[PDB]
């Protein structure tokens, strides 16, 4: 009689006080999801930074990023269960503009069809992405050589010209820096075109030789946090 | 390749209907039979309600 | 008695206003969890400080001044006063723990989580009301408040009139306790929260300034920062001038600039209570 | 292209066949029955204690006890009657899209994104097993009695389990989607499953062949749940419709649909006396559905996030819906 509901009274407490314990732990971690295409990128920033899950912490701020496990599949019904990660790290092959995979145009196209889904989903209204623009010298050293060009794979590009307002690097030819911006300038049209402030995309020209890439995506985290409080008031 | 397919659709074809006017009055029949019996249908009272 | 009566229906309409716009937030606070946040306990306890002095100063001052005179008890003119003061600095308490918490949730994004909790909530809120009630209660009901005047101690020996005469040194404390510290706290915090809202704009505009992707930060902190300093600012530093200088207040003004800051409560749900999540609670409710 | 045509035409006898034995719509039949009535349903307990949304739940043979998953990595156990968390179990993996109490009452089995199908023992709380074998998330896992187990991932075949081995005793292919939800019949020999192509087949547990398939709907399928008598069954898809299929005419009756309403049903239950059915909606509320009229009686609501599971006790008792509001409210 009473000995059941004492019982049950004790279990309750002792489950409520480790429900509070793993809550301490749980709203102070950040969950990011890797996705993108699963030729190219995984392999390098995972390293430098069915499911693959890893933990990394940065200024003492505990990160948690997971990685689809690759699995095959055109619609992503899976993609509804990270409605609630702080954000989503694209990765793109940025040097693939000229390679075919029952192909696609560049695998670019693809990409920026992916990025289109994933920005347009019902379910990822407000997360923001990260993107990587990886494998950046083989970029280079294609738009450098003559072989390939762009122009034929991208027709936008003849009409293109380089942004005034711009960061180029210390070095580098203006034939790459074009290609660079070009690559990047499709991204972002994609993205601002459907968002209404309530999430960002943050482009970033990433290398697999820079280890740095772990500072970028806590400063990217960093800004989506601050921005989201922002806009959770009036502000901004 | 297609042959499975084909085979699963012969396997498949090979049955037997009854009219839909039977399967409704079946229906019609279960529901009326056991409507006693659900409680979200009628509601129970309060002191053999074991939550409320 | 045309202006009698006129001032009479101001009076009713500010605390009907006030006790209606502080029910109403706190009962849509109560009623939905989902409404059920840190920043929204804060919510609550400055919607109830307000509803206690709409509930309680605001009518009986509304009955002494259109009655010119306490029908009441000294007893319950010193009640009245210490419930004045506990609500005026529990309020403004409120609004300068508001103000922190946002600054700490957008200046310290990462440490928000950790920093701030549901447990300790409660614990600031107590803190903000003990002291609310330290400044109030104690010195007021343990008569420290007193002056020693003629006119004072007069007043004071007669149960008929209940008017406020207080120390320069009770006046500058209490002044101090209850907005000055506040204003310059949250002043100091309004304005880093205003340098990271430009901050995030100019890297916005830095990110996607080719495509079309501070005029609503301004707005929004004006509106934060102009009502509750507009309201309350001329009340404290006549408060302090007339304790400061005998002849230089005339009651009248004295009277006119509380109960401009009194209006302040409700104001508050207006300022604080636009979020869509309460105007859809509100809507639903009504 | 000889076996595309045959195909092609094995498919039209079949429409043709079925079109045959339709004679008259089951709302032609039950006009003359009079309707339940405006239904009143409100919250009588409201369990809390989730981390972060929940996914799925399921009933126990005991109306007392329900199990509930969610991604935050726990699978809290209730008792409906008292609130109170009987057990709380850790898991390895976050993200869990499913999770089953076993008729017996001594088993809990959960699965998620990963592809590890993880069975708990209660009485002894640890992994007494993990099934492993698929190539997608695993959707839905019933269980046919306390040693065998049938779940769906999201590769196109299901598979029937066996706990004391740990290895697939029998897998059901031929499908052409990812499983989304599967039900257990009355009897355990026949099984049903949705999925996100608009078929909805039926599958026979012992042979391993599948018998029938229904494809009324004209968008994925979220939930799936027989009637009480075992010959019929609701479907929940991704658009508004919720339909209604029957195994014995092999063909949709009757569709569940509203103009006012155009999100995607997520949870597919019945009443004990078949006559309600019970639909959770991607809208935050949800609605109780008249099987013999479609006719809404009632509306369910109280969720601020999308509703993810509903269940209804064996004795028919109460209605619990798990929102992504991580909150689970007992309806009656
Ligand atoms: C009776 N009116 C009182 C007088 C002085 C005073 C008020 C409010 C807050 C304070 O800190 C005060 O010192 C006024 O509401």
């Amino acid at each position: 009689q009473r000995n059941e509901e004492k019982a049950q009274r004790e279990a309750n407490k002792k489950i409520e006080k480790q429900l509070q314990k793993d809550k301490q732990v749980y709203r102070a971690t950040h969950r990011l999801l890797l996705l993108g295409a699963g030729e190219s990128g995984k392999s390098t920033i995972v390293k430098q930074m069915g499911i693959f899950e890893t933990k990394f912490q940065v200024d003492k701020v505990n990160f948690h990023m997971f990685d689809v496990g690759g699995q095959r599949d055109e619609r992503r019904k899976w993609i509804q269960c990270f409605n609630d990660v702080t954000a989503i790290i694209f990765v793109v092959a940025s040097s693939s503009y000229n390679m075919v995979i029952d192909n696609q145009t560049n695998r670019l196209q693809e990409a920026l069809n992916l990025f289109k889904s994933i920005w347009n989903n019902r379910w990822l209204r407000t997360i923001s992405v990260i993107l990587f623009l990886n494998k950046q010298d083989l970029l280079a050293e294609k738009v450098l050589a003559g072989k390939s060009k762009i122009e034929d794979y991208f027709p936008e590009f003849a009409r293109y010209t380089t942004p005034e307002d711009a960061t180029p690097e210390p070095g580098e030819d203006p034939r790459v820096t074009r290609a660079k911006y070009f690559i990047r300038d499709e991204f972002l049209r994609i993205s601002t075109a459907s968002g209404d402030g309530r999430h960002y995309c943050y482009p970033h020209f990433t290398c697999a030789v820079d280890t740095e890439n772990i500072r970028r995506v806590f400063n990217d985290c960093r800004d989506i946090i601050q921005r989201m409080h922002l806009r959770q008031y009036e502000l901004l | 390749q297609a042959r499975k397919l084909v085979e699963q659709l012969k396997m498949e074809a090979n049955i037997d209907r009854i009219k839909v006017s039977k399967a409704a009055a079946d229906l019609m029949a279960y529901c009326e039979a056991h409507a006693k019996e659900d409680p979200l249908l009628t509601p129970v009272p309060a002191s053999e309600n074991p939550f409320r | 008695e045309v202006w009698v009566v006129g001032m009479g229906i101001v009076m009713s309409l500010i605390v009907l206003a006030i006790v209606f716009g502080n029910v109403l937030v706190i009962t849509a606070i109560a009623k939905f969890e989902r409404l059920q946040t840190v920043t929204n306990y804060f919510i609550t306890s400055l919607a109830c400080a307000d509803l206690v002095m709409g509930l309680a100063v605001v009518p009986f001052g509304a009955a002494h001044i259109l009655t010119k005179t306490w029908t009441f008890g000294n007893f319950w003119c010193e009640f009245w006063t210490s419930i004045d003061v506990l609500c005026v600095t529990a309020s403004i308490e409120t609004l300068c723990v508001i103000a922190v918490d946002r600054y700490f949730a957008i200046t310290s994004p990462f440490k928000y989580q950790s920093l701030l909790t549901k447990n300790k909530a409660r614990v600031i809120i107590l803190m903000v009301w003990i002291v609310s009630g330290l400044t109030s209660f104690l010195p007021i009901q343990m008569h420290w408040y007193r002056a020693t005047h003629q006119e004072a101690i007069n007043c004071y020996a007669e149960e008929t009139c209940c008017d406020f005469f207080t120390n320069q040194a009770y006046a500058i404390a209490s002044s101090i306790v209850s907005f000055y510290v506040p204003l310059v706290i949250m002043v100091f915090v309004y304005s880093r929260v205003f340098q990271e809202a430009k901050r995030q704009l100019q890297k916005i505009d830095k990110s996607e300034g080719r495509f079309h992707v501070e005029h609503k930060a301004l707005k929004t902190l004006g509106i934060i920062m102009g009502t509750f300093t507009l309201c309350w600012l001329p009340f404290f530093i006549v408060n302090i001038v007339h304790v400061i200088q005998d002849n230089l207040i005339r009651k009248e003004v004295y009277i006119l600039l509380n109960w401009i800051g009194y209006v302040n409560s409700g104001f508050n749900p207006l300022i604080y209570c636009r979020s869509p999540d309460f105007r859809i609670a509100f809507q639903e409710l009504l | 292209d000889q076996l595309r045509q045959e195909a092609e035409q094995l498919k039209n006898q079949i429409r043709d066949a079925r079109k045959a034995c339709a004679d008259a719509t089951l709302s032609q039949i039950t006009n003359n029955i009079d309707p339940v009535g405006r239904i009143q349903m409100r919250t009588r307990r409201t369990l809390r204690g989730h981390l972060a949304k929940i996914y799925a739940m399921h009933w126990g043979t005991d109306s007392r006890l329900l199990v509930s998953a969610s991604q935050d990595g726990k699978l809290i156990i209730w008792d409906s009657y008292t609130t109170n968390k009987v057990h709380a179990i850790p898991l390895r993996s976050s993200w869990v899209m499913t999770c089953a109490y076993a008729p017996s009452g001594n088993y809990v089995a959960c699965g998620g994104l990963d592809n590890i199908c993880s069975i708990y023992n209660l009485k002894t709380v640890r992994v007494s097993r993990e099934l492993a074998g698929h190539t997608g998330y695993l959707s839905c896992c019933r269980f046919l009695d306390d040693n065998q187990i049938v779940t769906s991932s999201g590769d196109t075949t299901c598979a029937l389990w066996d706990i004391e081995t740990g290895q697939q005793t029998t897998t059901f292919t031929g499908h052409t989607g990812d499983v989304m939800s599967l039900s257990l019949a009355p009897d355990t020999r026949l099984f049903v499953s949705g999925a996100c192509d608009a078929s909805a087949k039926l599958w026979d547990v012992r042979e391993g062949m599948c018998r029938q398939t229904f494809t009324g709907h004209e968008s994925d399928i979220n939930a799936i749940c027989f009637f009480p008598n075992g010959n019929a069954f609701a479907t929940g898809s991704d658009d508004a419709t919720c339909r209604l299929f029957d195994l014995r005419a092999d063909q949709e009756l009757m569709t569940y649909s509203h103009d006012n309403i155009i999100c995607g049903i997520t949870s597919v239950s019945f009443s004990k006396s078949g006559r309600l059915l019970l639909a959770g909606y991607d809208d935050f509320n949800c609605n109780v559905w008249d099987a013999l009229k479609a006719d809404r009686a009632g509306v369910l609501a109280g969720h601020d996030n999308r509703v993810s599971c509903l269940g209804v006790t064996d004795d028919g008792m109460a209605v619990a819906t798990g929102s992504w509001d991580s909150f689970l409210k007992i309806w009656n």
